[PDB]
């Protein structure tokens, strides 16, 4: 069973890197989202002004 | 005898403790990522509302 | 050795823990940039245009 | 002799288990109680939403 549990935290392993392409792309899409939102949080504000 | 009862009854307590162990860590691994995964969507939900 | 090597299952956990973290609040930034990159850019066709 | 000593060591098995179920359980109980705030806090957000 001791490798089970090596297993497990080598199964980890490889959901943590999974989770890392997952991170990567919503860390990519998160910066690219603080623009759009920052923009149209301005383009909104001069609509009113 | 009473050795070998205490040690074989201490071996089944060592099954319970790390039986235990096993399960409050599946639990706390779980319960770690929820409160991390709700603690930083919190902090994520705010900015939303 | 399997505690210990569940001791690196738990540690681990953190990573792919602290990958949701991050994960999830940059997940939600594309839903709380959404919201607004859409809401705002029909206001703003309305207001601004 | 080898009796004691090894039935002595499932008692020195049993207490190193117990700091650690004592110090996981701790642990756990924790990050239950920051789940639950960050889940009632999360709700509040979500309804506001």
């Amino acid at each position: 069973q001791a490798k089970e549990n090596e297993k497990k935290l080598k199964s980890m392993e490889a959901e943590m890197i999974q989770l890392q392409e997952e991170l990567a792309a919503a860390e990519r899409a998160k910066r690219q989202a603080q623009q759009e939102r920052d923009e149209l949080a301005d383009e909104i504000a001069n609509s009113s002004g | 005898q009473h050795l070998q009862a205490e040690k074989k009854k201490m071996q089944q307590n060592i099954q319970e403790l790390e039986e235990q162990l096993e399960e409050e860590e599946s639990a706390r691994q779980k319960l770690q990522l929820e409160k991390v995964t709700t603690e930083a969507k919190l902090k994520k939900l705010e900015e939303e509302q």
